[PDB]
């Protein structure tokens, strides 16, 4: 059973996005400079993947969870005396670490990169800020 | 050495037994006050509110701990570091930290008891009497009491419309001797209506419910009482009345209903049948002063009443006014009433309150600092009385502590000015001709 | 902040300047706000009433800082700092060697 | 510096109408005490006696100006020049000068009001809160309140033979608590009164005295107040009685003959007949106070009810004991009671008072330093109840400032003791097992 | 000004060359206080233990430095801030601190001295003398001494098993009298011992330790030396005994051996057999206080011996309640003795010990105010026991000033209440009857 389907990914973003936390004046608390990293890792791994075997990209994926879970981590942003962690409420709703569980091929691993790919473009679509 | 170091409240009982708060103030140099605020009204339309809990777990919801965090929070940020004598500046820094007109936000009564702290606290730091810091050095009249002794309307089971009864002992050459003959006349009073076989007990401010027949019996068993203690009624004793006829007032059939407290079968008076029987009132009874005779929502009524009777009998706006600026310069403006009842806590604030007690001598008006139905041991409107030489007091009866104690600052204010001391009787009723 | 005290001057200074008279309010993002809305704001919860406001400015570059002094164990004043302040030279320095360089006059 | 420059003494009013006096002292360094005297009684046989004028034509005989005189031109000679830390050295000096054993030569109500003057000149003088200087650094527990709510006897018309009934919130975690648990009682007591078309005005003490049909019908009004506040009766708050047997004791037949206020079905008891009514009463209703359950010269009676009920009771002799250390020695000896009731102005002075309370903390008695009918503003009686850690207190309802003011002074007391302060309730009745 | 600013501690000798420590604080102001701490014991179960460097090169092991490493670098940064007049809550901050219930990682020998220092930096501060700061301005009973004046036990080579013999001078009009008498009782029972050829020189107390006959040949010599100083036994000067029973109790077979202490034909005795022996030598002896005459854990015993002697004889418990609230309550609630002797340094908080004196007091026990067996020459213990006005003291014989700077105090204590001072004498034997 896996989360990530090629005829669900998108909707999936979709959702996850849209339950992300927002101020009280309605804007997102996640902007991309926040994820910048994580994105550009992704487009790196998902260029990668067309040419070398999977074997070969061992490594990138690890350094890549890890970088999630340390961005998860790290990124916070207080407003009226409360403090939130966007990054780490956008990789539990989005389900990002299990779906990283869940890569063991080329297949898996570029499903994985467009849920990314959509997962961003749906929050440029609802007013999220670089 | 004069500067606020610390603002911290806490909250207490006030006199039945509901939440209040009390304020401490200490400056640098060790100077301390502390102010205690009167249980007032936390809904309001014109008049500042008091921020209550609403918690119905604690004290059916009348805790005040939201505005004693008001004042340890808030207001004590701002106001440590001022001057403890620069009490215009306090209560104006108070003011527009609150930022509402009734005062909602912070609470009417922490900014209150935070201005009533401040002053006792530069007093105590300048060495002075409290009557001598707010009124400056001429402060010498003693104000003559309005004791209440008699209750009825929606404080009686009695069928009387009018709510409160009162002796005024204006007849005496000193404030000592008139709160004598008040005691005095309470006594015998006591003693009437115990072999009358009426109620005794005493109700929120000290003064007796009895089961009168009416509003006529009891004006006849008040005067028989200070007969009794020895005293000539219209020379030495006057009578007062409260009616509150805001409480018996049809709005909608715009007459008062005298049928709400004496029955079904209770005349029901229109305007100017109200105005006639206040004269009738009058002209039968030693009668020096009425308040509330009118709606507070009755004009013209009041305007009538003030052409009818203001030259002879004093008219006090309690709930006319509500100690508003704004009303009293518009009844100033109309001719409506003569006096205005001063209650600190309806407006919140002791420079308001000696801007309203200004604006009302100006005119002509008496001012009457007034007691709320809740009070606490603070005396502060003792020696605001004396301060304003406002001249006329209304504190309650001569029964609980909550009243006692104004009576003992006015006493202890009589002593230590000595000779200088005046106590003017009917000469503080200025707003009457004669 | 225990060795130093705040200094009799200053405080005379701040107190007939009349500095804490003028307040200046601030939201929990360190922006000026009017004293209603830094009220509405501390009552709900969203500024921290403590360190969100400011005593206006003393001037005269006076100093507005003093030591502070304790009781020796023979009953004698001392500075609390003045004893306590070191133990070692620290080592250092290094003499780097640069002979070759233009300097300029 | 802290010697004793001035004594004033001036006449003011109680809580009743009724004269008292007060007495300021000023030291050279500006400190200042201020202290007024409950109203007592003149005649006694061993107890003190107050000094009064018995000038028919003021006050009714109650004037004070006589002990006023006394202070100012007797004792004020005698004490000026003392160091105001001397407490016991002007207590001594003053009983000295009255010379008489009931301190009937000066009037215990002028000592007394110079003894409280004297230990709050000393306290402001040590900048230390009154009890820090009247019991020592170990000051910590609040006491646990018998906060009366219903009447009878002299003080009512119904057919009940005990004087008053009391709620004891000994249950509460704090004292802030407790007196919540009893302002709310209070109120629901009120509200339960108003629907059964009793009587809601106040007594002397604060409380209702409402037309009940017996004791039993109070006791039972009490329970059903206590559970609609929500608290649970034996678990939370506890009912104590003050019986004033001495009022229906029948002295030459040697019964309790209850007729005198109960009507003519009413029981005449014996001794050992009223010891069995008050031991049923207790089984019956979660009793853990009587207060005067005997007469105050029924010592047999006092010894067997000790006897029988003395283990699980505490039984407060009032009248028994009139707080005298030769009374309560002679009590001791015989294990009559095992509570005095402490009044301040009985005895005279804060030097005796203590005496006594320490007499009875050491004879594993209880103290409870009680109100007078006529009270104050003063409220050092709260002080003095923490300063000894005596842990009960009786000082009225929840409903006026002469009581609450008491009220508002152990709050106080308790804000400032802060972590350090205890409340124990039940473990405060160390006069009893388990 | 009260803020203390410096504490220092120090490590000094006791009255055995054994170390201890003492502290100093220092207030803002430059209030001085210096607390010397007696020597205790590093073990027991249910006991404050000290602290000890435990580095046997160094004093044997006896030092004290850890101590005082902790009250400088632990105990000072905690409580330099606070306000001297702090005690309750200063005690409060260092108990947890600490944070074990005997006190052993600060040690309770440190936190006893800097509570000493606070209280005696706060009452030179406020310029009072210590026993005003402590217990208040009703301080004014001087304390009973039961002075030692023969040895036996484990402090002798004699075949007595009992440790301590003292006598009480209760008869004596003043505490100066009683000093002078036990002083002669002294230098008489000396001449007697010369005259038998015993030995003269004094052990830690302070008092003989001769080579007798047993229990009653001491008794006897005791007595004669009372009747040659002049003076009536059983009327002026009374007995006292502490057995320490605890030393020659077996366990195992539930009995008390005297053959351990008094030889090989000593008798050996059961609970009930150890009771018949006391209550005969109370009977054949003026013997009025009885210490420690049961094992520390023998509660049956206990409990049937204050049965039977407790009417008439103190029976103290020092190591049956090791002055540990706990304990105390369940000797309360379990009738086992009537007195507790209170040590100071057993408990390591003054708070602590006058919680423990007001607990027993409250219950009819009397807290006797002990030393220890290494004494310094601070006598902080009988400013505590004037404070508390417990009425008695143990604080040694008449030839060291480990004890004479406690009985120095007391006489400057009595000479500074001047006309207040009170010797209660017999009376201060509260715990009895009659």
């Amino acid at each position: 059973m896996a989360i990530l389907t090629d005829e669900n990914y998108v909707d999936k973003a979709e959702r996850a996005i849209s339950l992300l936390e927002k101020d009280n004046k309605g804007n997102y608390l996640l902007t991309t400079s926040q994820i910048r990293k994580l994105l550009s890792l992704c487009s790196s791994l998902y260029d990668r993947s067309k040419e070398r075997k999977f074997d070969e990209l061992i490594n990138d994926v690890s350094y890549l969870r890890v970088q999630f879970v340390y961005q998860s981590g790290r990124n916070s942003v207080r407003v009226n005396r409360q403090t939130f962690f966007p990054v780490k409420d956008l990789v539990e709703k989005g389900q990002i670490l299990e779906a990283l569980k869940e890569i063991k091929d080329r297949e898996t691993l570029q499903r994985f990169c467009r849920y990314m790919e959509a997962l961003v473009a749906y929050f440029k679509f609802y007013g999220g800020k670089d | 050495m004069s500067i606020i170091t610390d603002v911290y409240a806490r909250e207490v009982l006030d006199s039945r037994g509901n939440p209040t708060l009390e304020v401490e103030v200490y400056t640098e140099s060790g100077a301390f006050g502390r102010g205690m605020v009167p249980s007032g009204a936390s809904t309001g339309e014109h008049e500042a509110v008091e921020l209550r809990d609403g918690d119905k777990a604690r004290y059916g919801g009348l805790g005040t701990q939201k505005a004693v965090d008001n004042v340890n929070n808030v207001i004590a940020e701002h106001i440590i570091g001022f001057d403890v004598r620069d009490q215009q500046g306090i209560d104006r820094a108070m003011i527009a930290l609150d930022g509402t007109p009734n005062k909602g936000k912070l609470g009417a009564n922490a900014i209150l008891g935070v201005s009533i702290a401040v002053a006792r606290a530069a007093a105590d730091y300048l060495e002075v009497p409290l009557y001598s810091y707010l009124g400056g050095f001429n402060t010498k009249v003693l104000p003559t009491p309005m004791m209440n002794i008699i209750n009825g309307g929606s404080h009686s089971d009695a069928p009387i419309a009018f709510q409160e009864f009162m002796i005024v002992p204006a007849g005496a050459p000193t404030f000592k001797e008139a709160l004598r003959w008040g005691a005095e006349i309470f006594h015998a009073l006591k003693k009437i209506l115990k072999e009358r076989g009426l109620e005794t007990a005493v109700g929120d401010e000290g003064g007796f419910a009895p089961r009168f027949n009416g509003t006529e019996d009891g004006v006849e068993t008040i005067i028989k009482a200070i007969e009794a203690a020895g005293y000539v009624p219209g020379k030495d004793v006057f009578i007062g009345l409260d009616c509150a006829s805001s409480e018996f007032y049809d709005a909608e059939h715009k007459v008062y209903g005298y049928t709400k407290f004496e029955g079904e079968g209770a005349a029901v008076r229109t305007a100017a049948e109200q105005i006639d029987y206040l004269e009738e009132l009058v002209n039968k009874y030693p009668i020096i002063t009425i308040e509330d005779g009118m709606d507070e929502n009755d004009w013209d009524g009041w305007k009538a009443l003030t052409e009818r009777l203001g030259g002879k009998v004093q008219l006090v706006g309690d709930d006319f006014f509500v100690t508003n600026t704004a009303y009293l310069e518009k009844g100033i403006a109309e001719h409506a009433a003569n006096s205005i009842l001063i209650k600190v806590n309806q407006i919140g604030t002791l420079t308001e309150t000696f801007d309203a007690i200004e604006m009302a001598k100006e005119a002509g008006y008496t001012a009457v600092v007034s007691h709320r139905s809740g009070e606490t041991e603070d005396s502060t409107i003792a020696d605001i009385a004396v301060a304003t030489n406002a001249g006329q007091i209304k504190t309650g009866s001569l029964s609980r502590t909550d009243r006692i104690a104004k009576y003992n600052q006015l006493l202890r204010i009589e002593d230590q000015l000595g000779e200088v001391a005046e106590y003017r009787g009917l000469k503080s009723f200025y707003n009457l001709k004669k | 902040m225990k060795n130093f005290k705040i200094s009799s001057t200053y405080r005379a200074a701040r107190k007939q300047q009349k500095t804490a008279n003028r307040k200046s309010f601030y939201n929990d993002e360190g922006y000026m706000i009017s004293p209603s809305e830094w009220a509405d704001g501390v009552i709900k919860g969203l500024i921290n009433p403590k360190n969100s406001w400011s005593n206006d400015h003393v001037k005269g570059y006076l100093p507005r800082v003093s030591p502070r002094s304790h009781w020796t164990k023979n009953g004698y004043r001392e500075y609390l700092g003045i004893g306590k302040s070191r133990d070692i030279p620290e080592k250092e320095p290094e003499v780097i060697e640069m002979m070759d360089l233009e300097l300029v006059v």
